[PDB]
């Protein structure tokens, strides 16, 4: 048994989103769990499937409603900034429980604009670190990677910041002197909201 | 309306040792809790329910225990993947209330940061802005304080932090400081220093450049 929901959402406060959460089995009922970025798990509610009545809790009457099809829905009126989260649906049956992977809803009246990428060389010791700025985009998230994948180690990529109503992220690369300026080393940067792909080398001082 | 008080908030242990998670309902609730774990924002996994039967697949080394309303998931002899978020949550009476949720980290030796300061790029410069970068990598514990200083005096508005998760190879954190200015701002001042102040050390950790060299 599985639970797909339905891909990320982006909205302007006010507005409406319908989030489906579709089973490959369908008994039971489900249940609908809030969790905004960096915070715990909040239940929003839960479906008696069976008899078709929805039960809410107090912060959630109102504007959040479940309804059904096997996908059952979870819609959400009158969008609120603070409605920014992941949302899960969620099952039971026999001995365990079934969640889905999460839908991520940003709601924002931000404008959806690409990342400036900026590289960051050093001002020598065997090991020598580098960087990229990803400064200014929105929404989240954007992918980074170093040399297209082939660098994975000694790598980490920090949380966004956000700043005014834009994003703002680092990441960090550290790599051989012995590598580095010699091999070539550049970020790649993807931002899927913009459909936007920026490379980064990263040239020595 | 039956709350959930969770405690500790956060926890470190090391693998093979034992740690005890506990949670208090604002009311009796008869055994209906449930405990879950989550990683990295990924979708939560149920672990025990009915407050002490073990879930599908979930190792013995987990189990709960308690009644009323005081329960507890005991973790003995932790694996590495033990390591994430815990959840109780109850569903005797609406709303299921989950507790506040408890951070179980991996304790390793101390480390100190290796910092790294960043000058603005060309490129940005070019458009006008000046954004001072720096690395606090790999460190441990995770308490760390960064201060700028231009010119030898503290700079504290224009600064942004960002701070990594525990990393899943090597157990240690790393933060990430950002000065923001204009070109302008930036090119009155020669010398940028990034400082770090941790456990590892009563001086502070520091690295710095200057515009003119």
């Amino acid at each position: 048994i599985q639970l797909v929901q339905s891909g990320p959402e982006l909205k302007k406060p006010g507005e409406t989103v319908r989030i489906s959460c579709k089973a490959s089995d369908y008994t039971s009922g489900m249940q609908w769990v809030q969790q905004m970025p960096g915070k715990g798990l909040k239940w929003i509610g839960w479906l008696n499937t069976q008899s078709g009545v929805p039960e809410y809790a107090e912060d959630f009457k109102g504007r959040f409603a479940f309804s059904l099809e096997t996908t059952a829905y979870l819609q959400i009126n009158n969008l609120k900034n603070e409605d920014t989260a992941t949302y899960f649906c969620a099952t039971w049956g026999g001995n365990s429980a079934y969640w889905g992977q999460g839908t991520t809803l940003t709601v924002s009246s931000a404008k959806t604009t690409p990342p400036s990428v900026y590289p960051l060389a050093p001002g020598t010791n065997s090991m020598v670190t580098l960087g990229c700025l990803v400064k200014g985009y929105f929404p989240e998230p954007v992918t980074v990677t170093w040399n297209s994948g082939s660098l994975s180690s000694g790598v980490h990529t920090f949380p966004a910041v956000l700043q005014s109503d834009l994003y703002t992220l680092s990441s960090s690369v550290t790599v051989p002197s012995s590598t580095w300026p010699s091999e070539t080393v550049t970020c790649n940067v993807a931002h899927p909201a913009s459909s936007t792909k920026v490379d980064k080398k990263i040239v020595p001082r | 309306d039956i709350q959930m008080t969770q405690s500790p908030a956060s926890l470190s242990a090391s693998v093979g040792e034992t740690v005890t998670i506990t949670c208090r309902a604002s009311g009796n609730i008869h055994n209906y809790l449930a405990w879950y774990q989550q990683k990295q924002g990924k979708s939560p996994q149920l672990l025990v329910y009915n407050a002490k039967t073990l879930a599908d697949g979930v190792p013995s080394r987990f189990s709960g225990s308690g009644s009323g309303t005081q329960y507890s998931l005991k973790i003995n002899s932790l694996q590495p993947e033990d390591f994430g978020t815990y959840y109780c949550h109850h569903f005797w009476s609406t709303p299921w209330t989950f507790g506040g949720g408890t951070k179980l980290e991996v304790k390793r030796a101390d480390a100190a940061p290796t910092v790294s300061i960043f000058p603005p790029s060309s490129e940005q410069l070019t458009s006008g802005g000046a954004s001072v970068v720096c690395f606090l990598n790999n460190f441990y514990p995770k308490d760390i304080n960064v201060k700028w200083k231009i010119d030898g005096s503290e700079r504290q508005n224009g600064v942004l932090n960002s701070w990594t998760d525990q990393d899943s190879k090597d157990s240690t954190y790393s933060m990430s400081s950002t000065l923001t200015l204009t070109k302008d701002e930036y090119e009155r001042h020669n010398s940028y220093t990034c400082e770090a102040t941790h456990k590892t050390s009563t001086s502070p950790i520091v690295k710095s450049f200057n515009r003119n060299e």
